[PDB]
RNA sequence: GCCUGUUUACCAAAAACAUCACCUCUAGCAUCACCAGUAUUAGAGGCACCGCCUCACUUGUUCCUUAAAUAGGGACCUGUAUGGCUCCACGAGGGUUCAGCUGUCUCUUACUUUUAACCAGUGAAAUUGACCUGCCCGUGAAGAGGCGGGCAUAACACAGCAAGACGAGAAGACCCUAUGGAGCUUUAAUUUAUUAAUGCAAACACCUGCAUUAAAAAUUUCGGUUGGGGCGACCUCGGAGCAGAACCCAACCUCCGAGCAGUACAUGCUAAGACUUCACCAGUCAAAGCGAACCUCAAUUGAUCCAAUAACUUGACCAACGGAACAAGUUACCCUAGGGAUAACAGCGCAAUCCUAUUCUAGAGUCCAUAUCAACAAUAGGGUUUACGACCUCGAUGUUGGAUCAGGACAUCCCGAUGGUGCAGCCGCUAUUAAAGGUUCGUUUGUUCAACGAUUAAAGUCCUACGUGAUCUGAGUUCAGACCGGAGUAAUCCAGGUCGGUUUCUAUCUACUUUAAUUCCUCCCUGUACGAAAGGACAAGAGAAAUAAGG
RNA sequence: ACCCCUAUACCUUCUGCAUAAUGAAUUAACUAGAAAUAACUUUGCAAGGAGAGCCAAAGCUAAGACCCCCGAAACCAGACGAGCUACCUAAGAACAGCUAAAAGAGCACACCCGUCUAUGUAGCAAAAUAGUGGGAAGAUUUAUAGGUAGAGGCGACAAACCUACCGAGCCUGGUGAUAGCUGGUUGUCCAAGAUAGAAUCUUAGUUCAACUUUAAAUUUGCCCACAGAACCCUCUAAAUCCCCUUGUAAAUUUAACUGUUAGUCCAAAGAGGAACAGCUCUUUGGACACUAGGAAAAAACCUUGUAGAGAGAGUAAAAAAUUUAACACCCAUAGUAGGCCUAAAAGCAGCCACCAAUUAAGAAAGCGUUCAAGCUCAACACAAAAAUCCCAAACAUAUA
């Protein structure tokens, strides 16, 4: 019978070649993900897309700011193969009440909170 | 697989042969024995209603009984049903037990196939029987499909079973031919072994020869491949002993005749030797039996004319009595053997001269029996006493004038 | 050939796992055999069903088995056990919530 | 079909496309060591 | 079948019905049949003249008939079973046959008339979703003009053809289903309203009322599951696997069991809260309290209504077990509504079965696995058998064979080339290549097949809607009639045998309608090569024919 | 205009239809959802409402909304039918010629019938024509009038015939019979919407459940951290239940209802079959019964879904790979034919030992010999095939 996956914990212990590779220390984690559904829910079991609507993934290539906190993390194991996680990137801190309305998510990852449209 | 039988002999040693052919099977056990006499052989009950009233109160009554042996050559379909209904057992004769221990002992494709051209009756017989667990109750209410009944279809198919089973035992026949092609060009002389089941045929062939390889069993019916095995005469003339299937009494002759395919061998054989079974009470009706079992073969009525006899088995108690196992008459069958080969495949014993040079003497030892050579060195040639077939006699008169 | 065999599930087992708030009188789990054993403030029906004997929450342990000195099977059991050995079950009890009542103020004679 | 044929059942393409994707890849020794000294 | 006759008007004319004759039963009597009659009469029947009796049919062997016979006729041989033998005459009855006859046929041709085609007049029918209406392969709701990949392709008439348009026609007659019908039979259920008898009343035999017994009928029914339906089995309840761990899970799935028993008489009454067989019904557990002492077992059963009882209570193997209060068979005499939800033919899936090829190197082959085979097994291929599945088709896909025409594959039967050989030669066997061409006529039987006769170079294995019924035939099978054997009380039925039995369609579309030959035999080589003999060749050459094509 | 590219009529039915499943030639006209109870909305009045009766523990009064068409074979009642046909009644008629002789006689006209063949099959004909054939003085054929009427008649029984269609006539009426069966069910637009089973003379249906829809009340609904849920059985699966947090916004309850309860493939755990089936049966999940792209065409595989216009853009899945078999050369004397074994068995039929000479040779690893002999070897030396006709065309080398 098709059931439910239970992911062994191995999988989620990241290593030191890990680190160096996706550029991630252990120490001082991201605090939020980006996470962006990349792949349809047909298909797929009735749980993951009650995960992916509970995630408010619904529509795909769509960036949600998720917490990287172990419940959150759960869901997004559960739902880890129709989306792509990023860690959230603040190079400019975090936006201010000012700067809110200028704030842009590059691709890159980072929330540039001053969005001039102007050449560097 | 195993089967407790009741051995009901019909009368007008038969019991003693019944009881190896059940024994023979290698699982059917012999549990009761019931020699009950009857003036009326051909009936739907084979014994009047005193006698049949004790048989059935018996053997419903005994509860080892699986099955029955009734020791009789075949019995009828209404025979059968009948006997069955009453008796609450299944019921098998001569016919059955010997086409189930054939159907067991056969090894070779050429054996299964002639023992399924033997079983054909069987189940012609037991087509209805057969078939009952089909039926599905359909027919005469389709308004379409080809006129054949469900009986029709059935005896169709198993008409069609038959014609190739022959046609496969003629195209066996026709390579037997082949074979035998050889062998005959060859001019080795052939020895068909006959005689009765379990008389020792392979036993006597394994002592003339001094093959290892052969295996004579104790159950009956142990060979049932023609196969010739090749053997040393006394006048060093080599001399092919064919070993063929054994004779049954009071069985059908279609079961044995369905193996003339093989059995053919015998006809192409230049001398025949009968192995009586000397000990066995029966030893004449034995004879009869066999010799009843060739005539229906058809062999070459010369052949069975000059058919030579050996009694076998003499230790247990105009001829030549042997004794195969320990192996007594055998030089004694051998010298008769060669004097038989000698007057049978018209080889000469003749003394011939021959200049000892070309290759003569060679040539000699190679197409003949080269019994003898007294060379005489003053005229540097030498006489051979040869024995020499027409053929080889010819070849060499031509080729060294 | 096989006749029967139709019987429907009995539809048993658990009906308060661990941690469930459970009432006087409601039924904890239902079973054909001694599965789980009763505990504390937990009662056996005629069925062998396990029912609450108070207010309380459900705790299953495991709790050594020490059966009554009449029970000829069991004891026969212990009486072959080898020293050292212990038996244990599962056991369900009902840890109770509130207090049995209170003492109020009810006339200032 | 039974999970256990007497022939080789078809995979499913996903099932045969994570089969072609792990296979094995020997490693390769870059100067082939036949004609090194 | 005695005969002459009768019959299903419109598919059966008969062996069926009748029939003289014979036999069984009933009836002792008149004013509307019988009958204007009276036991030698009348009616209801059975069977079938007469004659002889109270032997016939089945199991095998054989003879005649044919060249050949599952055909026809005649014998003998085994067992079954006062209504059985006997064919005189007769028969559009069913088989066999001599001789003759003949276009039935080998093998078809010529002509005339009709039809036909064109001209003139008059002028329908079914059918028709729209069509701007091609071929191949593949796909697919399992068989494409329309879809995918290729190929082909100016437009049109006219005359032919019938391979397809699962062609037109009839809401398939076969099969299944419907709590749909009807006919018939009954020892199906329920009745005797109606007659005929009696008996008791009433009246002084008849009539009336009430009962009983028969005949006659009447009303109604004839369960379900089901690898289609039938047969068989099963139908309710519980335990264990399948279903390993909360619960729940099908099977005409594998196994076990139950329809109680035993002990006590508080096996009393009440009452929170819960469980629950996936609904309901029903079924479970139970604190506290009153009153008392100081229930085992898995199933171990059944509602409502209605009966018995004063009441409490009791009542169905209602087992088709959520239970109609009480109803069976058969239908090919059948009918209606449907079903491709479901069978028969076909297609299609599959390849158990079947066929074929390689591998092993046991065993046959005198020795020798491998000239030819080949056990135990292994790996592959095919879709011709017997099956299974029920996917298209039941507002129809007409059915087995044969005629006609044949298309295709090669796994080649013959002709061609080649290797091996247990290839001396001739015959052969085996294998590679080769599908241009060819692959007979007859007796029996519907035979596709099979047996037999005579041939041939051979009389190949298959597929093509078991190719080909809008081209044909209907002998069988397979309607309505009728017998013989068997089953049943009967209707009627039967994987038994048989005699008879309506073969529609004028072509709209697609498609199509004038495209260097093989073989046998005779002679010679040559009675040569070869061979001990027997027997007996190739190659090359000559001549004769036959078939096929075209004239 | 066509040529270019894309596009498998519609309806019904179905698991699934371009389907070679049904219907439809087409135009015009006609042709098919009737209603209570209880609810819901809106008013009036209000512990009362209503124009007597009835209801009332906010009810009551009124209104709005709310349930199709065609089709059987049948059954019964009353009429009508014997100008056809079955039989009968009355009184009539016909039957050449020949042979025979008082004939249910023979041949054979008229006449009656209809054996066989051909034609015809919307025909000349709703049973005929041509030939052929049976009877043709009788149980014959036939004209006329009359009679027997359907729970019936009549019948030389063929379940025949009874006014073209008799397993039981025809017409009218009950009657718009009934049909769990088939077919049909007519304006526009939006939205929600595929989901366990039980019982059933029941599996072609229905009631309940489940699911689904609408409106309303309320508060927890889903995901889920530990902890927790059995021994039998020695070991043992994916998982499941429960479940705070957390991410989310749904859930339960109340009121009122229908419709779906004849289903397909795929992945997985299994059962039956044959570890066959596009087979059948359960379980978990997916998809299809809805759009689109891809796998060739394509319900079930992969991608992807919430919908419009655009002559913008980034992507998702998405194109098969393979080509396979050479091989040693030289050389061999010999204890002895090692014993036993056996007629002999000699390296080689079997058993025991298996030493030993020449630099180099197994008391012999395969052939071969009846036995020998002769041959070597070891030792020195230096993959496939089926039937209409293969199936895009091609291409190895221009920088992911
Ligand atoms: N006492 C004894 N027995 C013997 C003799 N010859 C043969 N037998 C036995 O007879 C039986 C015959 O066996 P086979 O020789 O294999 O039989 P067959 O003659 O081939 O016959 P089938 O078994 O029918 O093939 C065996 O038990 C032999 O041992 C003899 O001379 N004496
Ligand atoms: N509860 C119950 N009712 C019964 C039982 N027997 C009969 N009945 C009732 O009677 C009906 C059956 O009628 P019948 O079959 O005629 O009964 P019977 O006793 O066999 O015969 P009668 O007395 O002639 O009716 C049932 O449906 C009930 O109404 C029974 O055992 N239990
Ligand atoms: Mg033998
Ligand atoms: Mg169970
Ligand atoms: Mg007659
Ligand atoms: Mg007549
Ligand atoms: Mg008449
Ligand atoms: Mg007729
Ligand atoms: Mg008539
Ligand atoms: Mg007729
Ligand atoms: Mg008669
Ligand atoms: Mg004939
Ligand atoms: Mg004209
Ligand atoms: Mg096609
Ligand atoms: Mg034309
Ligand atoms: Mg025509
Ligand atoms: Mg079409
Ligand atoms: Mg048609
Ligand atoms: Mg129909
Ligand atoms: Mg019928
Ligand atoms: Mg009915
Ligand atoms: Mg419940
Ligand atoms: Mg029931
Ligand atoms: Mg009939
Ligand atoms: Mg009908
Ligand atoms: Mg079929
Ligand atoms: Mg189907
Ligand atoms: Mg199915
Ligand atoms: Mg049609
Ligand atoms: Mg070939
Ligand atoms: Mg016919
Ligand atoms: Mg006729
Ligand atoms: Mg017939
Ligand atoms: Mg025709
Ligand atoms: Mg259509
Ligand atoms: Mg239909
Ligand atoms: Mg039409
Ligand atoms: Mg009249
Ligand atoms: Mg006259
Ligand atoms: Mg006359
Ligand atoms: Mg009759
Ligand atoms: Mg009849
Ligand atoms: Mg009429
Ligand atoms: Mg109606
Ligand atoms: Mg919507
Ligand atoms: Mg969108
Ligand atoms: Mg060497």
């Amino acid at each position: 019978k098709f059931t439910r996956s239970r992911i062994p914990e191995k999988v989620f212990q990241a290593s030191p070649e890990d680190h160096e590779k996706y550029g991630g220390d252990p120490q001082n984690p991201h605090k939020l993900h980006i996470v962006t559904r990349i792949k349809s829910t047909r298909r797929r079991p009735y749980w993951e897309k009650d995960i992916i609507k509970m995630l408010g993934l619904e529509k795909a290539h769509t960036p949600q700011v998720h917490k990287n906190i172990p419940s959150v993390n759960a869901k997004l194991k559960v739902v880890k193969h129709l989306i792509r996680i990023k860690p959230l990137k603040l190079p400019q801190g975090l936006p201010a009440e000012e700067n809110m309305s200028n704030t842009c998510l590059k691709s890159t990852g980072e929330l540039v909170v001053q969005w001039h449209l102007k050449p560097v | 697989g195993t089967q407790r039988v009741c051995l009901v002999h019909p009368d007008v040693w038969q019991v003693a042969e019944a009881t190896a052919l059940v024994h023979t099977l290698d699982g059917w056990s012999v549990v009761q024995t019931m020699v009950v006499s009857t003036k009326t052989p051909d009936r739907k009950l084979i014994f009047g209603k005193g006698n049949f009233e004790h048989l059935t109160e018996k053997i419903r009554g005994s509860p080892d009984i699986t099955c029955v042996f009734l020791n009789v050559e075949r019995m009828a379909a209404p025979t059968k049903k009948e006997l069955e209904a009453a008796w609450g057992v299944e019921v098998f004769d001569r016919f059955t037990v010997v086409l189930h221990i054939f159907r067991c002992n056969a090894r070779t494709k050429e054996a299964r196939l002639q023992v399924a051209l033997a079983e054909m009756p069987l189940h012609r017989s037991n087509l209805k029987r057969d078939v009952a667990h089909l039926y599905r109750g359909v027919g005469s209410r389709y308004i379409m499909g080809s006129g054949e009944s469900f009986m029709q279809l059935q005896q169709r198919l198993l008409r069609e079973k038959e014609a190739k089973i022959r046609k496969a035992l003629d195209r066996l026949r026709k390579k037997r031919h082949l074979l035998r092609r050889q062998r005959t060009r060859r001019e080795f002389p052939v020895i068909s072994v006959v005689g009765y089941t379990n008389c020792g045929k392979t036993t006597l062939i394994k002592a003339l020869t001094g093959d290892a390889a052969i295996q004579p069993r104790d159950q009956l019916f142990a060979t049932l491949d023609v196969t010739a095995h090749a053997g040393t005469l006394p006048s060093r003339m080599t001399v092919l002993y064919v070993d063929t299937i054994g004779f049954l009494s009071q069985l059908p002759h279609g079961l044995i005749e369905s193996f003339s395919a093989t059995l053919e061998d015998v006809a192409h054989s230049d001398l025949i030797l009968h192995v009586r079974d000397v000990s066995h009470p029966e030893a004449e009706l034995q004879k009869c039996s066999v010799l009843s079992t060739l005539r229906g073969l058809q062999l070459p009525a010369p052949l069975l004319d000059s058919m030579v006899e050996v009694h076998n088995k003499v230790d247990l108690v105009n001829v030549v009595p042997v004794s195969a196992l320990r192996g007594h008459g055998l030089q004694e069958l051998k010298a008769e053997l060669d004097a038989a080969v000698l007057k049978a495949t018209g080889r000469q014993i003749l003394t011939l001269r021959v200049r000892l040079a070309g290759a003569q003497l060679s040539w000699l030892y190679k197409e003949a029996t080269v019994q003898e050579v007294d060379v005489i060195p003053e005229d540097g040639a030498a006489d051979v006493r040869v024995i020499i077939s027409n053929s080889a006699y010819g070849k060499f008169r031509k080729l060294f004038p | 050939k096989n006749l029967g065999g139709k019987s429907s599930g009995r539809r048993q087992g658990i009906k308060k796992m661990e941690g469930h708030y459970v009432h006087a009188g409601n039924i904890i789990a239902t079973q054909r055999h001694f599965r789980w054993h009763p505990g504390a403030h937990v009662g056996v029906g005629k069925n062998k069903c396990l029912y609450a004997l108070e207010e309380g929450i459900v705790r299953y342990t495991k709790e050594v088995y020490v059966p009554h000195p009449r029970n000829t099977e069991a004891v026969d059991l212990i009486t072959r056990l080898p020293k050292g050995a212990v038996l244990y079950k599962t056991f369900v009890h009902v840890v109770p919530a509130k207090p049995e009542g209170t003492f109020k103020l009810v006339a200032m004679l | 079909s039974k999970a256990v044929t007497r022939h080789r059942r078809v995979m499913h393409f996903q099932r045969q496309k994570l089969m072609a994707v792990t296979e094995y890849i020997p490693p390769k020794p870059a100067i082939h060591p036949s004609c090194l000294p």
